[PDB]
C-alpha cells in the first residue's frame, strides 16, 4: 500500500548511494600496491 | 456483489477504511458487468485492481477534488 511506497523509496535510496562507488575487485589491489612500488630507493648499485 | 470475496480475490483491492464509500461504488461495478453478460445473473466478483485499492481510493479522491 502506502507502506510499500516506503519499501521501494528506501531499497532503491540504498542502492543509489551502493552504486555511486568505485568497484571493489582483485585489480584495486595490485592498483593500491603499485602506489608503493615507484616510491622505492634504489640500494644494490 | 462483492467488493472483497476473500478467497477468491487478490489482496491489492482491500479497501481498508474505504469500503464505507468504495464499496458502494465496487458493488455497482461488479453488477454493472453482471447485467451486461446475457444468460442468467451470476455472482460478480472483484478480482483485483491493478493498482492497489488504496491507490484508487486516492485516485477517486484526486478526482473528487478537481469536482
Amino acid at each position: 500500500p502506502m507502506i510499500n511506497n516506503a519499501i521501494r523509496s528506501f531499497l532503491t535510496a540504498w542502492d543509489d548511494i551502493r552504486i555511486l562507488s568505485p568497484d571493489v575487485s582483485s585489480k584495486s589491489l595490485s592498483a593500491y600496491l603499485d602506489s608503493a612500488v615507484a616510491n622505492g630507493p634504489e640500494l644494490i648499485i | 456483489a462483492y467488493d472483497f470475496k476473500p478467497g477468491i480475490t487478490q489482496p491489492s483491492a482491500k479497501s481498508r477504511d474505504k469500503s464505507i464509500w468504495m464499496s458502494p461504488i465496487l458493488k455497482l461495478l461488479c453488477t454493472s458487468y453482471a447485467m451486461t453478460v446475457a444468460g442468467p445473473v451470476r455472482t460478480s466478483i472483484v478480482t483485483e485492481i491493478d493498482g492497489s485499492a488504496a491507490a484508487l481510493s486516492g485516485n477517486l479522491r484526486v478526482w473528487m477534488r478537481d469536482v
